[PDB]
């Protein structure tokens, strides 16, 4: 009574994945430089120190 | 084994392996593999193919 054919079964997996992205950037840059007569404007003392 | 029925029962082991990349182990260097490997056991008719 025991010994009989068994049955087979088929078993199939299935990973997915899935990735989106975005990016931004801004950005500025921007100076000076003047000079008067004894009187001047910049951006830093080694600035004002340079243009003499 | 043979059955009665016209039929085979395989135990099946099918591997295929190949040598790979040299990894970095501790202070020193050893040898990776690269695997495909299937283990099974399958009831299969006397002369036709089954996929795995």
């Amino acid at each position: 009574s025991l010994d009989i054919p068994v049955k087979q079964v088929q078993i199939e997996a299935r990973i997915v994945t899935v990735k989106e992205g975005n990016l931004e950037e801004l950005g500025v840059r921007w100076g000076v430089m003047s000079t008067n007569g004894s009187h001047s404007v910049g951006g830093s003392i080694e600035s004002n120190l340079w243009q003499k | 084994q043979i059955t009665p029925d016209n039929r085979l029962v395989l135990d099946l082991s099918v591997t295929q392996d190949r040598r790979g990349e040299t990894v970095k182990t501790g202070t020193g260097e050893a040898v990776s593999i690269d695997t495909q490997r299937i283990g099974t056991q399958v009831l299969v008719n006397n002369g036709e193919t089954v996929v795995l």
